[PDB]
């Protein structure tokens, strides 16, 4: 439990926690923790938490001092298309591997550092100490969980054992699941989506003859049998929902997610018991695949008619070999190629998230407080991280959803695409923490210096497409006079139909600088940073704390992207609690957090031209909290009041000048500075005693002060918060038994709607000329769903737990989740017609068993 | 350097009224002047009142020996690299029903024809400057029996054929229904043997693509192609049978501000361009509000251009040789002015 640093504001789990509480998943974990998010990727994993009315790498994500991938979102192709992109998403950390995680709002960039500007998350790795004990000499774990709603299932063990001095831990974790069940109402088996079919053409002079098809010599012989051209008529076809293709699809595609995490962590004890040097190596390698089903697999006669409105008829349109009749329904595709009717497309995403962290540490401890030090600790760590997109896109098949399938000479109209985006970071970092006291004075010191890069490649782009080897040829011609075939029953064209040509062209570019353009966009450099925070007691009555730290960090790239040192962010944070008591208390909190550029912020806009980088200040932000707090028998129930101030926020536009005396812009589009808002909220929790068994009670709710521009900006857009979670009640009630060794659970959360005041926002162009915008296209609307969770330790080590999450089934759309929609998502979602696709789960089960030795 | 606005010539009301809120969006990066005429509107370019404007082959061609130059292209086809590739461009044609007699290239005098507007590219200037060399002088009146070329003369024997009622029959503009390339096809269908017009226009006007009823049940099918050798191909055909091939759209600006308007087209296209398109509560540069404005509606993106600079290489062979040996003789007043 707490806590490094009075006030409040903030929440911890443990392993133990966790376990109890059955979180196999991101999702879980602080779906009771109102206004807190998870932010969909859109892809269906993480990137991120969304706190205090932001997100993304608005909010600090740290693992034992290092911090995790930031979200990168590569700009848009242009033309055609349809390409991979940027995975954007932010590491998923394995929870079997982790102790207590600590997790904060309002600006924490005091103890976080640089992107605690709306909150921050940190973790920790297990201990070996996990063995416990005290006496056993070692320990052995095992959990094994289902879970309905993903149909997932997952497996971690974790044996560990200490001889003497040395010991050592390791944890291995796998899971398999995908997709995220919905409420079984969300759709079932239907719509049409209309597809295109061979039939006879009508047309007189629809005629012809092939020329393999003539055994005996010419057209004149062979002519006395014509076929017929066959023509694209599309008919109404039904189908089955999951086998549907978008738009109007009422399902969320198909997922298959696996996950493989590796925790090794030996340690060494020094002597005398006080030193410790000790080594930790992880890995963790989660992947998820998915093919967008928003694509719909077939033509359509009216995709055909658009292509003909543009590149007009094609050669050999109608014509078939033998009797294939779908040989002649084919039509212009992407890049040059001719794709057949009788093949369907499918669009895959393979996303593979690789994080893999070696590193040593060594801790100094003494008792009682002795030394200049009561707890000190070096730490060196080598982490990478990475996030490989791999987009690929078949026509070569039923379809039938085949991924392999590829062009090939049998294959006359097929068509591939491959498209694969790669983006990573890696650390070398150094840290030192030493913590001092005195009896009522606690110090704290924390030190830092790291060598770090940020690198995107661009790989394995290219095409492939067999197209069709076609002609139509005209008859001698021995008379001194020649005919020219019209198709007329009589005199139809004479044709060669043949092997599909398979080629394949290459599509990375060099220099160009658009999507297309493959050079590594590469990173580097130094940061340090010096950290310092003390807190002491004052009699009972109060006890006060405050903290300072300086951060500096130098960026360089061989381009002329927007790198520079950043320059030397100073941050504070201060804090009083009082007590008078009466078994109540007063608590205040003030502290400044910081976010500088995303890596893809200083990149660039890059619209195919040169571009200046244009250095830009960090993001900004202040957050005070003032809170009261109830102590007793029956437990503390705490009330909670914050105002953020954010400003100097990043987002794309131009600079704007003033003279004659209207308003100018200039000179380039790119990432600047324009903008700051302000929120507050208020946040209410207590536990219960009562003197059933218990209960638990947490409130939260925030609204948006005000918006507004630097002025010397424009283009800018506005803010549009579309992150805030709607308020949420949740109200818990249980019994556990002293001892008795069962428990049970309850829980209630419900939530309102969703505005509409946080999905509006103007562009705000020169003069007072603005264009309305919106974040979404409908808003989500309230709901509530009941959990009941429970578990009993039958012959204290085995112990057993079970879950039924909604269980009324009340089917609901949580709005999380729909932010997936426009509102410059990660990854946006369109067109959307229908909605329904983004239903929560119905009535689900949990089943985890876990035993130890 | 600080490259100042670009100022954008609107044909139109609808042009001009696009072009506005272009204005806007663009924060003033882009701002326009309006014109009666797509020729007066290249003049305004010419003496600095407009920095540019987007137009087809033939007038290309004109401000081309008003010594201005293309900068960027317009690309209709689907690609990963859109702006990197250049088009081929399109074919002009001329179209004849298949159950049309013994229509031949050569024997096309004393027959009836169908173009879509005098001065224009394929309706025109291709088929008759292919045929001056025939004929080698200027009145078209005299080679054909009749037929619709809007904006002739109205008592010209090619107004005989045009539809529409009083001051508009045949006029350059809507108000004539034969007019453009579908009133051109239209034209072929009701009243003359030969339509001059792009390959396109027949599977547009087609299949069922055209609700209107005189077309719509009409069969692709049933309508060929006149090959210069004196036999017929398929529609489909026509790259291997056709008067001449035309290029794509392209803008065109003076030398220089060349590198400027180039610049700033691109951001444009990347603010405004095919992906983001969302024209809803937004703004897209290629769709418009009737039909393609300042841009074809069809448009992917503004492609460079490897080898050709000059407006003759941009035109290629094909194109000139079946035009300049027909002006020669223009009555546009701004060509004269030019040569």
């Amino acid at each position: 439990r707490d806590n490094e640093v009075t006030g409040l504001g903030k929440l911890v789990k443990s392993s133990d926690t966790l376990s109890k509480e059955q979180v196999l998943n991101i999702r879980d974990l602080t779906r009771y923790d109102p206004g807190i998010a998870v932010v969909e990727q859109g892809r269906g994993a993480s990137s991120g938490y969304s706190i205090r009315g932001m997100d993304k790498n608005r909010v600090s994500l740290t693992v034992d001092g290092v911090s995790q991938i930031q979200s990168y979102t590569a700009q848009a192709a242009l033309g055609g298309t349809r390409t991979a992109g940027s995975s954007g998403a932010i590491n998923e950390i394995e929870y079997e591997n982790v102790k207590a995680v600590e997790i904060s709002k309002g600006s924490n960039s005091v103890e976080q550092g640089s992107g605690a500007l709306a909150g921050s998350v940190a973790f920790q790795t297990k201990t070996a100490d996990d063995v416990i004990g005290e006496g056993r000499q070692w320990g052995i774990q095992s959990k094994t969980a289902y879970s309905g709603k993903n149909r997932g299932l997952t497996q971690s063990i974790a044996l560990a054992g200490r001889i003497g001095g040395a010991e050592a831990l390791l944890i291995h974790t796998g899971r398999r699941a995908g997709e995220i069940r919905a409420h079984e109402d969300a759709g079932r088996g239907v719509q049409s989506f209309n597809r295109l079919v061979p039939v006879e053409d009508s047309s007189n002079y629809a005629y012809f003859i092939v020329k393999e098809e003539c055994k005996n010599g010419s057209y004149e012989t062979c002519k006395a049998n014509p076929k017929k051209d066959v023509v694209g008529k599309d008919e109404r076809q039904t189908v089955s929902t999951r086998d549907y293709t978008g738009p109007n699809r009422f399902l969320a595609d198909p997922l298959s997610y696996e996950s493989r995490s590796w925790l090794f962590r030996p340690g060494f004890r020094f002597e005398n018991k006080r030193h410790y040097i000790g080594g930790i190596l992880e890995h963790t390698q989660q992947t998820f695949d998915t093919r967008d089903m928003t694509v719909p697999a077939f033509l359509t006669k009216a995709v055909f008619d658009a292509n003909k409105k543009q590149a007009g008829s094609l050669p050999g349109n109608g014509k078939y070999a033998g009797n294939h009749k779908y040989g002649g329904l084919f039509t212009n595709g992407e890049n040059g190629a001719l794709v057949g009717a009788e093949y369907g497309t499918g669009v895959f995403y393979d996303e593979t998230h690789t994080k893999s962290r070696y590193g040593l540490e060594y801790v100094y401890t003494n008792a009682d407080k002795d030394t200049w030090a009561d707890y000190a600790r070096l730490s060196y760590d080598r982490q990478g991280v990475g996030l490989d997109n791999h987009f690929q896109q078949t026509h070569c098949s039923a379809d039938g959803s085949d991924k392999y399938c590829r062009p090939s000479a049998d294959k006359p109209f097929s068509y591939y695409k491959s498209d694969r985006v790669i983006y990573g970071e890696s650390h070398r970092l150094l840290q030192a923490a030493f913590k001092k006291s005195f009896d009522r004075h606690n110090l704290s010191v924390n030190l830092g210096f790291d060598r770090f890069g940020s690198n995107l490649r661009h790989q394995d782009y290219y095409y492939q497409h067999a197209n069709r080897a076609y002609s139509s040829n005209t008859p001698p011609q021995n008379n001194g006079k020649k005919i020219s075939p019209n198709g007329s029953e009589t005199s139809p064209y004479w044709v060669t139909i043949g092997r599909g040509n398979v080629v394949t062209g290459q599509i990375c570019r060099l220099g160009n600088n658009t999507y297309t353009d493959c050079t590594p966009r590469s990173i580097n450099g130094k940061s340090y940073y010096a950290a310092v925070r003390d807190n002491v007691r004052l009699g009972r009555w109060a006890d006060v704390g405050a903290g300072l730290r300086y951060d500096y960090r130098s960026t360089h790239s061989d381009d002329g992207s927007v790198s520079t040192g950043t320059h030397r962010t100073l941050s504070w944070n201060a804090g009083i609690v009082l007590k008078p008591t009466d078994w109540l208390d007063l608590t205040y909190r003030t502290s400044t957090g910081f976010r500088l550029p995303s890596f893809a912020e200083m990149y660039g806009w890059r619209a195919g031209v040169q571009s200046k980088a244009v250095k830009i200040d960090p993001e900004k932000s202040f957050n005070k909290e003032a809170g009261i707090v109830f102590k007793g028998d029956f437990g503390n129930l705490e009330a909670s009041w914050f105002n953020n101030a954010y400003r100097d926020l990043i987002v794309r536009g131009y600079e704007a000048q003033i003279k004659d005396g209207k308003e100018e812009a200039k000179g380039d589009p790119a990432y600047l500075n324009a903008q700051s808002a302000r929120i507050t909220g208020i946040n209410i929790l207590g536990k219960i005693d009562w003197n059933g068994w218990y209960s638990t009670f947490a409130y939260n709710r925030v609204r948006v002060r005000d918006i507004k521009k630097r002025a010397d900006r424009t283009d800018i857009q506005s803010h549009l918060f579309d992150a805030i979670q709607p308020s949420r009640y949740v109200v818990g009630l249980g019994y556990d038994q002293p001892e008795g060794k069962w428990g049970v659970n309850g829980m209630l959360t419900y939530s309102k709607a969703k505005e509409i005041t946080e999905l509006l926002g103007s562009r705000a162009l020169l003069n007072g000329n603005s264009r309305n915008t919106k974040a979404t296209a409908r808003r989500t609307r309230p709901w509530y769903i009941v959990d009941v969770s429970g578990y009993y330790t039958v012959k204290k080590h085995f112990t057993l737990r079970a879950g039924v999450y909604n269980l009324l089934n009340y089917r609901y759309v949580t709005w999380e989740n729909v932010r997936q929609t426009a509102g410059g998502a990660v990854n946006q979602h369109k067109n959307v017609g229908v909605y329904n696709r983004y239903a929560a789960p119905g009535r689900n089960y949990t089943f985890s068993l876990e035993m130890k030795f | 350097d600080e490259c100042k606005p670009v100022k954008w010539c609107a044909l139109s009301h609808h042009e001009r009224l696009k072009c506005d809120e272009w204005s806007v969006n663009s924060v003033g990066k882009i701002e326009c002047v309006s014109a009666e005429t797509t020729e007066d509107c290249i003049a305004k370019i010419m003496n600095g009142e407009a920095d540019a404007m987007s137009l087809d082959g033939g007038f290309v061609y004109i401000a081309g020996k008003c010594g201005l130059v293309p900068v960027l292209a317009e690309n209709y086809n689907k690609s990963d690299n859109c702006e990197d590739t250049p088009e081929a461009g399109y074919f002009a044609v001329a179209v004849v029903k298949k159950s049309a007699s013994d229509l031949t290239w050569d024997n096309l005098k004393g027959k009836k024809s169908c173009h879509t507007a005098v001065g224009r590219t394929a309706g025109w200037n291709i088929p008759m400057g292919l045929l001056y060399n025939k004929i080698n002088h200027c009145r078209f009146d005299e080679f054909f029996s009749e037929g619709c070329a809007p904006g002739s003369k109205k008592d010209s024997s090619l107004c005989k054929l045009c539809m529409g009622s009083g001051l508009n029959l045949c006029e350059p503009n809507n108000k004539e229904g034969y007019y453009g390339y579908t009133g051109a096809f239209r034209c072929l269908v009701e009243k003359g043997d030969v339509a001059f017009v792009k390959h396109q226009t027949v599977p547009q006007n087609t299949g069922g693509k055209n609700p209107d009823p005189w077309a719509k049940n009409l069969n692709e099918k049933d309508y060929e192609l006149l090959c210069l050798d004196g036999t017929r191909k398929p529609v489909e055909e026509y790259a291997n049978c056709h008067l001449a091939r035309a290029p794509n759209h392209a803008v065109v600006t003076r030398k220089d501000k060349e590198a400027c308007v180039h610049k700033i087209l691109r951001q444009q296209q990347h603010l405004f361009g095919s992906n983001v398109t969302d024209c809803s509560g937004n703004f897209c540069l290629f769709r418009s509000e009737t039909k393609d404005l300042l841009f074809r509606d069809d448009t992917v993106c503004l492609a460079k251009l490897h080898d050709r600079n000059t407006y003759e290489k941009y035109l290629g062979e094909e194109y000139v040789k079946a035009v300049g040996n027909l002006r020669k003789c223009s009555t546009s007043s701004l060509l004269e002015a030019c040569t």
